[PDB]
RNA sequence: UAAUUGCGAUAACGAACGAGACCUUAACCUACUAAAUAGUGGUGCUAGCAUUUGCUGGUUAUCCACUUCUUAGAGGGACUAUCGGUUUCAAGCCGAUGGAAGUUUGAGGCAAUAACAGGUCUGUGAUGCCCUUAGACGUUCUGGGCCGCACGCGCGCUACACUGACGGAGCCAGCGAGUCUAACCUUGGCCGAGAGGUCUUGGUAAUCUUGUGAAACUCCGUCGUGCUGGGGAUAGAGCAUUGUAAUUAUUGCUCUUCAACGAGGAAUUCCUAGUAAGCGCAAGUCAUCAGCUUGCGUUGAUUACGUCCCUGCCCUUUGUACACACC
């Protein structure tokens, strides 16, 4: 959770109101065997605005 | 400085001759006894527990605690 | 070039559209209208266009020095 | 230059702190208007028509 | 009281007062009685505790202040004067060290003792600035059990406080003087002096 | 295997689990005896629960408990609550109904929470003042 | 000295200017059968035990 | 440690580096009371000069004493760091010198004339009665001289 | 303070009026009641309503209640 | 029955081997010792004088027993304080890395502890083998 | 009632904005779905101590199983429930039991209508009008200044010590954050009294720094009421770090110098439970500089649970020659 934590006012008067705005990040992980085809269809499509997809490979 | 520093042999036999009727003893009840100071004071708590009169009943620093032998 | 594309793409309606109704509004008085004419107009098109309310504030000044502000809502809204 | 800052008496502290303080400094805020925050000062005024045109 | 043990083994003196009766750092829970019918109520003693330490949640209601163990209420009362606030490890500890020398003057189970200075502290009456115009008099008040203990201890623990201050003896030592001396009324204690004079203007101004 | 629970205890932030199984009767925390714990004025809390309800009772029973986070007193009271909360999850799988509900019983009755978790919690602080009530200090003029 | 002890039986509500006197009607135990209204200076809940400290007098308003 | 005897033995009050310094007192502080000998510097001479800390001013021997002095201002050849020395890399002769008791006092006059005589801020500040490692001087010390 | 809003008490009314056969002096099934029986938005607010609509019914039982 | 540290109190234990290590005669002393201070976070120098590198000792020893690896870092903030900044707020500060490197490599050749892979440093089998001796050695005088 | 929150009274009946609902975060799930970027039990490889089983560790994969603890999806949970007092037996309030939880569950986010000549043209390539525009009020470069010191005012930090300072030793958090076309978070090894230096290293991160071994705190010592070993202002000398630059001393370290301050007049701030107070940490700012802020956890009380006396504000009734509305 990213938290900005800023005055409200541009300028200087006024009680010091203090005001908190946050960017909710969520990370997920799922591992999978399969063979090159899969992979390739499963990831070209599932594609999704919003949702950063990696795929990586390897063990190490 | 307004004293207790020392030991002058006449204090040390007044500390052997005065210490019963304390039924407490401690860093403070020595000091109050118009003598030793909190250092040669708690060497007196040390060296009566040498052997005899003091026995000792509670632990630690500040707090020390005896009463009269028996 | 070719990793970046750009498409056009015609929006269900304007009605529901803050962004929409402000240009208009802009586009109303800029285009030399009336200020309650402009305001009822867009309000009362949006109405039309099925929306729950609608609201429409002109804050600033007209023609006098003193500034003056508006509210022109219709139908229903809630705040909180 | 230095010479002459070390050199010239009617310089430093013990000088200073054998002077007055003067009144301004234990002041107050000032204020000055406030009762008049209201009241234009323009001397201008607007119009019905002009308002009328405008709103 | 028939030892027992298994692999890591616990104390001599742990297993039998432990198992036996449910008694304090070590004294006696039994017996301890309230010297002033009232205060009964309002001075816990039983159900029994080990040290004067709990999670308390002794505040969210009106009255449940009462039910906390009179001991820890003292020790609670400890633990002030800013540098002190919190530190409740040095309170309970200087308590330990209080009643080890309480007992060893003049017997009593000090928490007996304890009982009593704090039974003899509470104002049986006193005093409130009404208004009667201007001019404010004084009129006599009779004060509340619950009042009484909260003063008592308080009284109790700033006197021990303020003596102790400044010199070579050692909180536990003085706050054991006033519980002493105000055990068994003496005049010569902090706490007794300001009860007695509480109820001397709270007679003078009836 | 043999017959074994898990149980957990939580004062403010800290948290302490038990693992309760069949042994010939040891009580260690985090890798030592319950004999040496320090906070020691608070060491009796820790007893607490044996005496509550009889040394013995431990002796068909390893005990083990792990305690990470609060802090020193925060962690006295996770333990003993994780021990109490042991020994009755214990007989409630292995020994009779019977048997638990006189122990939930001596527990619940004297009490300091044992079974139960303390729901006390941090509050968060508010912009205008270095606390969650406390207020800065204003002067007016 | 002659103290005198009375239970509480009945909390009547607040008097004083400032409001942290309670008014209250209590029944002394060496010989029930007689009721008197006292003023307090603590926390105070139905059947807590006041020592009246002179035994016959009693008051009302308070500002 | 140990219930102690003695006579006659120890004198209270007793003089060195021109200054004077209470019996009484545990010795290491006793050494304090002269110029130049803070609380540090005292403790690793009376470590270097093999003296028993847990005496008072009280006991020591005179020939202790001595030793005590001797170290005291000639800390360098009794293997004493150097960075303990309040006055390294001179500004004239170079060498580090401990200056101590009443000649610490000239030391500073020295100092300040030389900054004075040069012309250089730092003594203009010091001629003035002003604060000079730079610290605002609107709101603070005004009790002052 | 817990004084139930208008559309609380409100919807118990309602329901009352048109569900009283079914119903019982017992929050846990009013709820569930509530739940197959009408369209709320939040768990909260549904429990809010049964509970006093339990409530309505449980002092129903003994005298009518106005309204 | 059996034995380890864990099974001693802290103090009792830390002392045990204070005296031991002293006792001893072998052990490393840099030198600098008594003339020093510990952390810059300090005040005046240790009170034990001719020793306290003992005491240090036996601390690091035990602290590395009862974990994996530990390195210089490690120990430096471990063994520091707060500082009075005087007059300014209190603030941690890590303690001296000369004192506890020296004591590591003192204890290393004295064999009790061993360069670990993974970094650090790891307490030997011949350290375990000691310290579980003394630490039975404390519960022996106890008896 | 916290609430134009409700009951009730009733020429009103029934509604909508706002309050409430809603949302976020903190609490409860041996129920659900899972996890070598979280962990537990078994097993192997293995160290030490006892030896009679045992006890305490090592081993990002040597394998097997699990999801209590950790993570976050989906659900469930509470509705002031049950019982009883009290009340016009109304809405409600109180006490007891149960309960993770019963003060709007705690704390926030959102938040109607109207008002102010409140502050902001010095956040904006938002902007009217006025001014200025090459001897510039555009801009950049060098250097100084915002820190200047008889003194008045505000927020603060550190103190006056013995519930303490010092010294060993014990030793436990939570919220954060970190380097690509770059030099950020930094473990470990050495060197150094320290500050720091140097060689390597892990991390674009639940993986590494980091269990952030934080501080108050706990324990065993030293001191012993003495401006004392409380206090650490001021000042001298030396060493390093950031930076093109450190003088008016950025900051860090060592030695030395050792002030006022012995609990603070009239006044005045803040606060009701994990709250107050004490205590540190991370984040913002940031090349370097926190005595500031914003959050965070640790230790953890005394006292009310009331009122209208002071103050402040809302509401009726009432007067008005005010309506640009008592400026
Ligand atoms: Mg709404
Ligand atoms: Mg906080
Ligand atoms: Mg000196
Ligand atoms: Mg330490
Ligand atoms: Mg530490
Ligand atoms: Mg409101
Ligand atoms: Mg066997
Ligand atoms: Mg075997
Ligand atoms: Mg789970
Ligand atoms: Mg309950
Ligand atoms: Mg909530
Ligand atoms: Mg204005
Ligand atoms: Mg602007
Ligand atoms: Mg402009
Ligand atoms: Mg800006
Ligand atoms: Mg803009
Ligand atoms: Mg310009
Ligand atoms: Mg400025
Ligand atoms: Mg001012
Ligand atoms: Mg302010
Ligand atoms: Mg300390
Ligand atoms: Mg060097
Ligand atoms: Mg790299
Ligand atoms: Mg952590
Ligand atoms: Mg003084
Ligand atoms: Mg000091
Ligand atoms: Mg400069
Ligand atoms: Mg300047
Ligand atoms: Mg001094
Ligand atoms: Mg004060
Ligand atoms: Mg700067
Ligand atoms: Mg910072
Ligand atoms: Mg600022
Ligand atoms: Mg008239």
């Amino acid at each position: 959770v990213l938290k900005i934590s800023t005055r409200k006012t541009p300028n200087g008067e006024g009680s010091k109101t203090w005001e908190t705005y946050e960017m909710r990040i969520h990370k997920r992980y799922i591992d999978l065997e399969a063979p090159v085809q899969i992979v390739k269809r499963i990831t070209q499509i599932t594609i999704e605005p919003g949702v950063d997809v990696e795929v990586v490979v390897a063990s190490n | 400085a307004q004293h207790a520093v020392i030991l002058d042999q006449e204090k040390y036999d007044r500390i052997l001759k005065e210490v019963p009727t304390y039924r407490y003893v401690s860093v403070s009840v020595l000091v109050d006894r118009l003598k030793i100071g909190g250092s040669l004071a708690r060497i007196a708590l040390r060296h009566l527990e040498k052997e005899g009169i003091i026995k000792p009943i509670s632990k630690h620093s500040k707090q020390a605690i005896y009463t009269r032998a028996t | 070039p070719g990793t970046i594309v750009l498409y056009a793409e015609r929006v269900q309606d304007r009605g529901l559209s803050a962004v929409a109704q402000a240009e208009s509004m802009k586009f109303k008085l800029l285009n030399g209208l009336a200020i309650r004419r402009a305001a009822y107009g867009v309000v009362r098109y949006v109405m039309e266009s099925g929306a729950k309310g609608c609201e429409v504030v002109v804050s600033g000044k007209l023609r006098a020095a003193r500034a003056k502000a508006m509210k022109f809502a219709d139908g229903f809204l809630i705040h909180s | 230059g230095n010479e002459g800052a070390i050199r010239d008496k009617t310089a430093g502290r013990r000088n200073n702190r054998s002077k007055d303080v003067t009144d301004s400094a234990t002041t107050k805020k000032s204020n000055t208007r406030r009762a008049t925050d209201r009241h234009s000062r323009t001397g201008k005024t607007d119009t019905k028509k002009k308002v009328n045109q405008g709103w | 009281f028939t030892p027992v043990v298994l692999a890591t083994p616990i104390p001599e003196e742990v297993q039998q007062a432990q198992t036996e009766i449910k008694l304090f750092n070590k004294w006696s829970f039994e017996e301890v009685e309230v010297k002033d019918a009232s205060l009964v109520d309002y001075v816990q003693v039983r159900q029994p505790i080990f040290v004067a330490h709990t999670a308390g949640r002794y505040a969210n209601k009106r009255f449940r202040k009462a039910q906390c163990p009179i001991i820890e209420r003292l020790t609670n009362s400890l633990m002030m004067n800013g540098r002190n606030n919190g530190k409740k490890l040095k309170a309970v500890r200087i308590i330990k060290h209080t009643l080890d020398i309480i007992n060893v003057l003049t017997d009593q189970n000090p928490i007996q003792v304890v009982v009593d200075a704090i039974t003899n502290t509470g104002p049986r009456e006193d005093t409130t600035r009404v208004g009667g115009g201007g001019a404010a008099r004084r009129q006599a008040v009779d004060v509340s059990p619950l009042r009484r203990v909260n003063q008592a201890i308080a009284l109790l623990t700033i006197g021990a406080r303020e003596a102790a201050f400044r010199n070579i003896k050692t909180i536990a030592e003085t706050l054991a003087e006033e519980l002493i001396n105000a055990a068994k009324g003496s005049s010569t204690s902090y706490a007794i002096k300001k009860k007695d004079e509480l109820e001397r203007v709270a007679k003078s101004n009836r | 295997a043999v017959p074994s629970v898990q149980t957990f205890g939580k004062k403010k932030s800290a948290t302490a689990v038990a693992h309760v199984k069949a042994g010939k009767g040891l009580i260690k925390v985090n890798g030592s005896p319950i004999t040496l714990v320090e906070p020691e004025i608070l060491r009796f809390k820790v007893y607490e629960p044996l005496l509550l309800v009889g040394l013995d009772k431990f002796s068909n029973i390893d005990i083990r408990v792990r305690v990470t986070g609060g802090g020193h007193v925060s962690q006295v009271y996770a333990i003993r609550q994780a021990i109490a909360k042991g020994l009755v999850a214990y007989h409630q799988k292995y020994v009779d109904e019977q048997s638990k509900n006189e122990l939930k019983k001596a527990f619940t009755s004297y009490d300091r929470t044992l079974l139960i978790a303390d729901s006390r919690r941090p509050e968060p602080k508010k912009f205008g003042g270095k606390g969650a009530r406390s207020r800065f200090q204003k002067s007016y003029r | 000295t002659p103290v005198t002890l009375a239970k509480v039986i009945k909390v009547l509500g607040r008097t004083g200017s400032r409001g942290g006197v309670t008014q209250v009607r209590v029944e002394f135990l060496e010989d029930t059968s007689r009721t008197i209204v006292r003023n307090v200076k603590g926390p105070v809940r139905e059947n807590d035990i006041l020592v009246l400290m002179e035994s016959e007098r009693e008051a009302r308003r308070l500002r | 440690s140990l219930v102690v005897q003695e006579q006659g033995s120890f004198q209270h009050i007793l003089r060195l580096l021109n200054t004077n310094v209470d019996g009484n007192i545990k010795i290491v502080y006793a050494l304090t009371t002269i110029k130049g000998v803070g609380r540090r510097y005292s403790n690793l001479v009376c470590k270097k000069a093999d003296v028993d800390l847990h005496k008072r001013a009280g006991e020591l021997t005179q020939e202790e004493l001595e030793r005590i002095v001797q170290i005291m201002q000639n800390p360098t050849h009794y293997k004493i760091p150097a960075w303990f020395l309040n006055r390294q890399n001179d500004i004239t002769d170079g060498k580090d010198y401990h200056t101590l008791a009443n000649n610490v006092e000239s030391k500073l006059r020295d100092d300040l004339e030389r900054l004075k005589k040069i012309r250089a801020h730092r003594g203009i500040r010091h001629f003035w009665g002003l604060r000079v490692r730079g610290q605002h001087t609107k709101t603070t010390g005004r009790r002052r001289a | 303070g817990r004084v139930r809003t208008k559309t609380v008490k409100r919807a118990s009314k309602a329901l009352i009026e048109r569900y009283y056969p079914k119903l019982t002096l017992d929050f846990q099934t009013n709820k569930r009641l509530c739940d197959e029986i009408a369209t709320i938005q939040s768990k909260r607010l549904r429990n809010k309503i049964a509970g006093y609509t339990t409530h309505l019914m449980k002092r129903i039982q003994k005298g009518p209640v106005r309204g | 029955p059996g034995v380890s540290v864990r099974d001693v109190a802290a103090q009792d234990f830390i002392n045990a081997y204070a005296s031991f290590l002293q006792r001893q005669g072998k052990l490393e002393v840099p030198g600098y010792v008594d003339i020093v201070k510990t952390s810059s976070g300090n005040e005046m120098p240790p009170q034990d004088a001719e020793g306290w590198f003992y005491k240090r000792a036996a601390s690091v020893a035990r602290h590395i027993y009862m974990r994996k690896q530990v390195g210089v870092g490690k120990l430096n903030k471990l063994y520091g304080g707060a500082k009075s900044r005087g007059v300014r707020p209190y603030k941690h500060i890590d303690a001296s890395g000369s004192i506890n490197r020296k004591v590591l490599q003192a204890l290393e050749k004295i064999g009790i502890v061993e360069i670990s892979p993974k970094g650090g440093r790891r307490i030997s089998e011949n350290g375990q083998r000691d310290l579980d001796r003394i630490a039975a050695q404390t519960l022996e005088e106890d008896e």
